[PDB]
RNA sequence: GAAACAUCUCAGUAUCGGGAGGAACAGAAAACGCAACGUGAUGUCGUUAGUAACCGCGAGUGAACGCGAUACAGCCCAAAC
RNA sequence: ACUCGUACGGUCACUGAAUCCUGCCCAGUGCAGGUAUCUGAACACCUCGUACAAGAGGACGAAGGACCUGUCAACGGCGGG
RNA sequence: GCUUUACUGCAGGCUGUCGCUGAGGACUCUCACUCCGGGAGGAGGACACCGAUAGCCGGGCA
C-alpha cells in the first residue's frame, strides 16, 4: 500500500494549501532568522531526501540553505559597452539558484561532498534548499554498497565542476536526442553554445 | 622557371603603383563587400525565393535510359534471356538506397525487352512495346492512381 | 482624370467582355499570426534591432492610384498598377 | 568585418573567478524517426555538408539522424513486500 | 557618507564686503501645483475566435501629456512701425 | 574630449500590475513583514521593503 513516506510527497505536491501551508508560514518566521547555512539535524522532506540518495547513516549530513532572491545583480559598465552589453536589471545568470546553494554548503563543509539537493520553500525575497553532503572519508560509508562511489579522488569537489544532477540538469544535459547537441559531453567542449 | 621566380627586382611584383597593394581598401572591401553597391557587378540579385520541403519528406529516384539497359543487354550474360526479359532493380547502382527505381526513355531500343522496374516513362514504354517488347510494373510500382 | 464606376473592359478569365468595376483596395489588418510579429521579439532583447529599431520612411509629392477590378457575372477581381493621382472620382 | 554603423561579426575568442584528474567530461534512451518486419549507452575520427537552419535574409553564421571506423560493458538506488 | 549631526540644521545652486538700489515680461523653455473633460501600457475582465493557442473587438484606466494656475535673485527677453 | 530639442540604448526617478500577502469601490483587522524600545512593550501593517513586468521622463551614462 502507500507508505507513509508518499504521504509526505504527496504534500509538497503543492505546499500552499493545508497543513504544510501552515508550517512553512511558522518555519520560515524562524528560518529568515537563521544563517545562510544550516545544518540539520534531520531532512524536512524525508521522502525527497531518502529519494534522492539520503541515508540515516554516519557521514550524511543534511544542511538548509539560504540564498538571497531575484534574478540578476548585474553592474552596468566601466569603460565604453554598448547597449546590447549593458546587462543590470534586465538580464539573469547562466546558473540557476539551487546550484549556488549546493556550492555555498559545500564551501561551508570543506570535507563534504554534494549529493543531491532539494527546495524548500521560498518567502518574497529568498530560497530555500536543503542539500545532502557525504563524508568520503567515514568508513561509516567508505563502506556503504549503496555510497562509497563518492569516495573517488575524481569526485572532489564535484559540485563545482558541475557534477551534480542539477548540475548536470542545467547544463543542458538532460535529453539523450535533439537539442543537446551543443551540451553534451561537455559545455566547454562545444564552445560554450549550449 | 615560374612567374614568382623572376619578381625578385620588380620591385612592384606586378602589382604596378607600390601604392596599389596595400589593404582591404585595394578589394573593395573584405569579402563580398559591397556585393550590391560598387561591385555589384554580377551578384545574384538580393532576395528570397521559393520554398523547400522537409529533408524527410523527399523522394529520391534511381533512373536510368533505356539507352544505357539496350547497349548491354547481351554483356549481361548474368540475366534473363526469355523469347531478353531484365528486372531493372537489379541494373542500376546506388538501387539498394533509393526511394524507388524509374525507367527513362531516350535512345534506340534495338532488342525486345521485358523490362521490370517500379516505374517508367510514358516514352521509355513507346520504345519498349514498339520494339517488340512487355514492360512490367513491380508490385511497388503498383501504387500509380 | 476621374473613373467610370462601371466601364467595359477585358480580364484574365472567361476570355470574353463584361462590367469591371472601381474599387480603391481597402486592404488589411495586420494578422499577428505571420512571420514578422514572431521575428520582432526574436530579433530584438537589449540594444539595437536595424530592421525593427528603424521607423517607417516618407512618401512621393502624389499617391498611385491602387485598385481592385471586380466582376458583375464573376464577382471576383485581378490587379493592375496604379497612377500617380493627388486624387480621384470614381464618378457614380 | 559589415568597405560608415546600431542587429549582426570579431566570439563565447582575450581576460578574470572556482575545481578535478593522469587524463578530464560524457554514458546505458521519457533515444532515434534512411517511418521501418528498422537502429539500440558514451565519447572520438572520416563523412554526411558549407547540406538543413539562421541572418540590417546583408556581411556572414552553421548543425543533426545515418554511414564507415576506433573502443566496446554494462549496472546500482527510491518505493512496493 | 552627511551623522556623536536635527531647520540658529545641511543639502543644491546663484551673486560676490560695506553703501544706494535692484524696473517691466510667465508667450516659449524649465520647475511646481491643479485638472470637468480628453489622451494614456500591461495584468485581471466581457464578446467572438481556436475541442487549446495564436487572434478580433470591447470595457476600465495610473504616472505622464492636453488643459489651467504659480514662478524670472529660473533659463532668458526688454524690438519694428 | 565636449554639447544638444542628432540616432539608438542603459542607469535612475515617477506610476500601474503580479508574487511576498493574512482575517472580517469604500472599510475594519492582525498574523506575516518594517521600524522604535534593554525589556516589557510601542508604532506601522498586508501597505512599505524586495523579485518580475508595463507606461512616462530620462546626455547622469554609453
Ligand atoms: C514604402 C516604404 C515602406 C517600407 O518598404 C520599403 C517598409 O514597408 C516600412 O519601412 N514600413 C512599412 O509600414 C507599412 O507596412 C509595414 C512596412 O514595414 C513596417 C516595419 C518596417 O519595415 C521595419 O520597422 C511594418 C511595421 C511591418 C508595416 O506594418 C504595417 O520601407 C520604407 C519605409 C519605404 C519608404
Ligand atoms: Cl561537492
Ligand atoms: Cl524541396
Ligand atoms: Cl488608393
Ligand atoms: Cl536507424
Ligand atoms: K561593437
Ligand atoms: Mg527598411
Ligand atoms: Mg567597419
Ligand atoms: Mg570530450
Ligand atoms: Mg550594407
Ligand atoms: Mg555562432
Ligand atoms: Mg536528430
Ligand atoms: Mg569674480
Ligand atoms: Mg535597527
Ligand atoms: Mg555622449
Ligand atoms: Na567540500
Ligand atoms: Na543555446
Ligand atoms: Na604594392
Ligand atoms: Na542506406
Ligand atoms: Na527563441
Ligand atoms: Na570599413
Ligand atoms: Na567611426
Ligand atoms: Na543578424
Ligand atoms: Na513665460
Ligand atoms: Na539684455
Ligand atoms: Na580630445
Ligand atoms: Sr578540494
Ligand atoms: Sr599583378
Ligand atoms: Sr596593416
Ligand atoms: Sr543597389
Ligand atoms: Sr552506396
Ligand atoms: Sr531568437
Ligand atoms: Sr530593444
Ligand atoms: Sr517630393
Ligand atoms: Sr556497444
Ligand atoms: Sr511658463
Amino acid at each position: 500500500a502507500r507508505s507513509a513516506y508518499s504521504y509526505i510527497r504527496d504534500a509538497w505536491k503543492n505546499p500552499g494549501d493545508g497543513q504544510l501551508a501552515e508550517l512553512q508560514w511558522q518555519r520560515q518566521q524562524e528560518w529568515r532568522n537563521e544563517g545562510a547555512v544550516e545544518r540539520i539535524e534531520r531532512p524536512t522532506r524525508l521522502d525527497k531526501a531518502r529519494s534522492q540518495g539520503y541515508k540515516a547513516k554516519q557521514g550524511v549530513i543534511v544542511a538548509r540553505v539560504s540564498v538571497r532572491k531575484g534574478s540578476a545583480r548585474k553592474r552596468r559598465h566601466k569603460a565604453g559597452r554598448r547597449s546590447k552589453r549593458q546587462g543590470v536589471t534586465r538580464i539573469t545568470r547562466r546558473k540557476d539558484i539551487q546550484r549556488v546553494a549546493e556550492e555555498r554548503a559545500s564551501r561551508t563543509f570543506p570535507n563534504l561532498r554534494v549529493l543531491n539537493s532539494y527546495s524548500v520553500g521560498q518567502d518574497g525575497r529568498q530560497k530555500w534548499h536543503e542539500v545532502i553532503l557525504i563524508d568520503p572519508n567515514h568508513p561509516a560509508i567508505q563502506n556503504d554498497d549503496d555510497l562509497s562511489w563518492i569516495c573517488a579522488d575524481d569526485q572532489a569537489d564535484r559540485v563545482f565542476r558541475g557534477l551534480t544532477g542539477a548540475g548536470r540538469r542545467n547544463r543542458g544535459l538532460s535529453g539523450k536526442g535533439k537539442g543537446s547537441e551543443k551540451t553534451r559531453p561537455s559545455l566547454r567542449s562545444n564552445g560554450g553554445k549550449g | 622557371t615560374s612567374k614568382k621566380k623572376r619578381q625578385r627586382g620588380s620591385r612592384t611584383h606586378g602589382g604596378g603603383s607600390h601604392k596599389n597593394r596595400r589593404g582591404a581598401g585595394h578589394r573593395g572591401g573584405r569579402g563580398d563587400a559591397g556585393r550590391d553597391k560598387h561591385e555589384f557587378h554580377n551578384h545574384e540579385p538580393l532576395g528570397k525565393s521559393g520554398f523547400k520541403r522537409p529533408q524527410k519528406v523527399q523522394e529520391e529516384a534511381a533512373t536510368i535510359d533505356v539507352r544505357e539497359i539496350d547497349e548491354n543487354v547481351t554483356l549481361l550474360a548474368a540475366d534473363d534471356v526469355a523469347e531478353f526479359r531484365v528486372d531493372v532493380r537489379d541494373v542500376v547502382e546506388e538501387a539498394d538506397d533509393a526511394d524507388y527505381v524509374k525507367v527513362l526513355g531516350a535512345g534506340q531500343v534495338r532488342h525486345e525487352l521485358t523490362l521490370i522496374a517500379d516505374d517508367f516513362s510514358e516514352g521509355a514504354r513507346e520504345k519498349v512495346e514498339g520494339a517488340g517488347g512487355s514492360v512490367e510494373l513491380t508490385d511497388l510500382g503498383e501504387e500509380r492512381q | 482624370m476621374q473613373m467610370p464606376r462601371r466601364f467595359n473592359t477585358y480580364c484574365p478569365h472567361c476570355n470574353e467582355h463584361q462590367e469591371h468595376e472601381v474599387e480603391k483596395v481597402r486592404s488589411g489588418r495586420q494578422t499577428g499570426m505571420k512571420w514578422i510579429d514572431r521575428q520582432r521579439e526574436r530579433n530584438s532583447g537589449i540594444g539595437n534591432d536595424g530592421k525593427f529599431s528603424k521607423v517607417p520612411g516618407g512618401d512621393k509629392p502624389t499617391k498611385k492610384t491602387d485598385l481592385k477590378y471586380r466582376c458583375g457575372e464573376c464577382g471576383k477581381a485581378h490587379l493592375r498598377e496604379g497612377w500617380r493621382a493627388g486624387r480621384l472620382e470614381f464618378q457614380e
